[PDB]
């Protein structure tokens, strides 16, 4: 009886870790747009850079 | 200030107190708390006594 309680505590720290693996999921997902930005801004530094040598040449 | 379940129990046909010789009528009445403070004060009370 008491136990219902007790696995309502369990509830609650089992939503808190899917929340803590939720957020972990946002850690990658940020590493993830933290890749694809920098790769973003340096594809165009190198076309630049290109673009710039070929012009210059 | 601990507001959580009662796990309740009787023992029955006291075996004597291990280092005196008391064959008294004993029972539990065990609740459990989160707090570290409380794991320090309320198990050094219950020492005290």
């Amino acid at each position: 009886s008491q136990t219902q309680g007790i696995q309502q505590l369990l509830q609650a720290e089992k939503r808190a870790a899917e929340k803590v693996a939720d957020a972990r999921k946002r850690k990658a997902r940020r590493l993830k747009q933290a890749k694809e930005e920098a790769q973003m801004e340096v594809e165009q530094y190198r076309r630049e850079r290109e673009q710039e040598f070929q012009s210059k040449q | 200030r601990g507001n959580v379940f009662l796990r309740q129990a009787e023992i029955e046909n006291p075996l004597e107190d291990p280092v005196t010789g008391d064959y008294v009528h004993k029972s539990v009445f065990i609740i459990f708390f989160q707090g570290d403070q409380l794991k320090n004060r309320v198990k050094k009370i219950c020492e005290g006594f």
